[PDB]
C-alpha cells in the first residue's frame, strides 16, 4: 500500500471467536409396543328445536369378550317422530 | 394424540334471527307453520334461531399393552445385549487407540463381541487443532 499510494493500511486484528455446536440428539428405535384396544366410542348429535338426535356407538374388549352397544334416539315436534332404539351385543370368544 | 388415548372432537354453532319465515301458513292444508307442527316457541312468532352439531371420537389405548422390546444390561458404563450366539465368526476382537497423523485425536480403545453385543454408554474425543502460523486456528475442546 505504501509503495502504490504512499498511505499504510490500517492494522486490524480480530481477536478469538467462539463457536457453539449444539447437543445434538440421535434417538433410535428399541422394540415395539402396540397398545390393546379397550374402548371405541363414537358419538353424534344434532339438536334444533324442530329435531333433537343422538347416535352413540359403544365398542368395548373386556377380558375375552367384545360388547357392542348402540343407542339411536330422535325427537321432533310431530308425535310419531321420537323413538329410541337400543342395541346390547356381547361376543365372548374361548379358543375359537 | 398422545400416548393413552385418541380424541377427534369437532363442534358447530349455527345462530340467525330467522323470525320473517316462521310465520307462514300452508293455504293447501289452510293451517300455519306451527299450526300444523303444534310448536309454539320459535315457530310460532319465531324467535332468534338456532342448530348445534357435535361430533366425539374417543379411542383408548394402553401405554404398554403389547411390548416387545430387544432386552439390554446396563451395569455401569456399558450396555450389553445377549444377540444371537451363533459360533461361526470370531469370539471378540480388541481394537487399541489409534493416533490419527497430521492431528491430536485420541480415539480409545473398544471391545467388539460377535455373540453378544457390548457398547459403551461414554465415549471421550480428547481436544485437537491444526498448525497454521498467523491463521485463525480452530481448537475443538474434548467432548463426552
Amino acid at each position: 500500500a505504501n509503495k502504490i499510494a504512499d498511505f499504510e493500511l490500517p492494522t486490524i486484528i480480530v481477536p478469538e471467536q467462539t463457536i457453539e455446536i449444539p447437543s445434538i440428539k440421535f434417538s433410535v428405535p428399541a422394540g415395539i409396543v402396540i397398545p390393546s384396544f379397550q374402548a371405541l366410542t363414537a358419538r353424534f348429535e344434532v339438536d334444533s328445536p324442530v329435531y333433537n338426535a343422538t347416535w352413540s356407538a359403544s365398542l368395548k374388549n373386556k377380558a375375552d369378550y367384545v360388547e357392542t352397544v348402540l343407542d339411536s334416539t330422535c325427537s321432533s315436534t310431530v308425535q310419531f317422530l321420537e323413538y329410541e332404539l337400543n342395541v346390547l351385543g356381547t361376543h365372548k370368544i374361548e379358543d375359537g | 394424540n398422545d400416548q393413552e388415548k385418541a380424541h377427534l372432537d369437532i363442534a358447530g354453532s349455527l345462530e340467525g334471527h330467522l323470525r320473517f319465515l316462521k310465520n307462514i301458513i300452508l293455504p293447501v292444508y289452510d293451517k300455519s307453520l306451527w299450526d300444523f307442527l303444534k310448536l309454539d316457541v320459535t315457530t310460532s312468532i319465531g324467535r332468534r334461531q338456532h342448530l348445534r352439531v357435535s361430533t366425539a371420537f374417543v379411542y383408548t389405548k394402553n401405554p404398554n399393552g403389547y411390548s416387545f422390546s430387544i432386552p439390554v444390561k446396563v451395569l455401569a458404563d456399558k450396555f450389553i445385549i445377549p444377540g444371537l450366539k451363533l459360533n461361526d465368526l470370531n469370539s471378540v476382537l480388541v481394537m487399541p487407540t489409534f493416533h490419527v497423523p497430521f492431528t491430536d485425536l485420541q480415539v480409545p480403545s473398544c471391545k467388539l463381541d460377535f455373540r453378544e453385543i457390548q457398547i459403551y454408554k461414554k465415549l471421550r474425543t480428547s481436544s485437537f487443532a491444526l498448525n497454521l502460523p498467523t491463521l485463525p486456528e480452530v481448537k475443538f475442546p474434548e467432548v463426552d
